[PDB]
């Protein structure tokens, strides 16, 4: 025989709503705020970082551009 | 006899950091303004989106 | 004598090379990081652009 199926009573398609609800509203939600919050979190800081870090290696830059001339003003005697 | 041999051990050595050194320039320039580029890009994007959030 | 300002200078261009060479790799890989997350942006737009183009 096929499978036979035993008798209960119920049921079905509230089951579809439910897995829907919390989906398009909730997951919504919690989905646009973790894009917001990990937007926040990264591009500022790391942008304001890496703008130190231009100014910090103009400041090295420029040392080493002071050291290149004195080692060239101690060298070529 | 060490000294001209080391000499000339200083004399290429030297100029490889200096040559490293306007690579490292070059490229920190460009991962930052491409690092610019992303986020002005998609600040735009999260702004309307979160316009988009329940309208 | 003579050999010690070359020594010196010598040991100083070593570590000095090693750690540019390690910042300019760790730059560029975090560059290449950044292009790959910025290549994936422009493929989430243009993904949503692409499925809905007017259903």
């Amino acid at each position: 025989v096929p499978p036979k199926i035993p008798d209960g009573e119920r049921v079905d398609f509230d089951d579809i709503h439910r897995k829907r609800v919390e989906k398009d509203l909730n997951e919504l939600q919690t989905l646009i705020e973790a894009h917001f919050e990990n937007r926040k979190k990264e591009e500022e800081e790391l942008i304001s970082l890496k703008d130190r870090i231009e100014k910090r290696r103009a400041e090295r830059a420029e040392q080493q551009r002071i050291r290149n001339e004195r080692e060239k003003e101690r060298q070529n005697r | 006899d060490k000294l001209k041999e080391a000499e000339t051990r200083a004399e290429f050595a030297e100029r490889s950091v200096t040559k490293l050194e306007k690579s490292i320039d070059d490229l920190e320039d460009e991962l930052y303004a491409q690092k610019l580029k992303y986020k002005a890009i998609s600040e735009e994007l999260d702004h309307a989106l979160n316009d988009m959030t329940s309208i």
